[PDB]
């Protein structure tokens, strides 16, 4: 399952959504859009922990961001956006102050997007996608999704 | 254009 949230330049989220069952189960309920980024990201992971779906028995977490680099100047701000969007998530950590769980954060560009596009699948598996390919290992997205992150991490 | 940036979590 994958979980999806909208930004504005004020680095608030102004959209939540979920692109899986899964996903809008532990998605669903979040009502704070000014400070969705670290309270959803937390709330959410605590959610899936009571459905089963994560253990905290060794478990990866891989976030991928992106940001709109049509326009010169969020190209130059951008570096402050990704820097200040680390930094949220990194708060959304430290909240859940859990040894076995190990985060990793990836960045995305307007070319991994249109791609995820066209696949309907988001940015962030797209890149775990990209990274079987060049592995050569036959690895499939319905595949992946069964197996868990941290699982398709250690080979 | 309305929405100025966005993320993407994975998650099993």
């Amino acid at each position: 399952p994958s979980v999806e949230f909208t930004i504005n330049s004020k680095h608030k989220v102004i959209v939540t959504s979920a692109i899986n069952q899964d996903a809008s189960e532990v998605l669903d309920g979040l009502e704070l859009k000014e400070k969705d980024l670290k309270s959803a990201l937390v709330m959410v992971l605590e959610k899936a922990e009571s459905l089963g779906y994560i253990s905290d028995d060794k478990n990866y977490v891989l976030v991928s961001m992106a940001l709109n680099d049509k326009n010169k100047k969020t190209r130059d701000k951008r570096e402050e956006k990704i820097d200040e969007l680390k930094e949220t998530i990194e708060q959304g950590i430290e909240a859940l102050d859990n040894d076995t769980i190990v985060h990793r954060t990836v960045t995305v560009d307007l070319e991994e997007r249109n791609k995820a596009l066209e696949n309907e699948l988001s940015m962030g598996r797209y890149y775990l996608y990209l990274e079987a390919k060049e592995k050569g290992m036959d690895i499939t997205i319905d595949e992946v999704k069964s197996s868990k992150i941290s699982d398709l991490i250690e080979k | 254009g309305s929405e100025y940036a966005y993320v993407s979590v994975d998650v099993n």
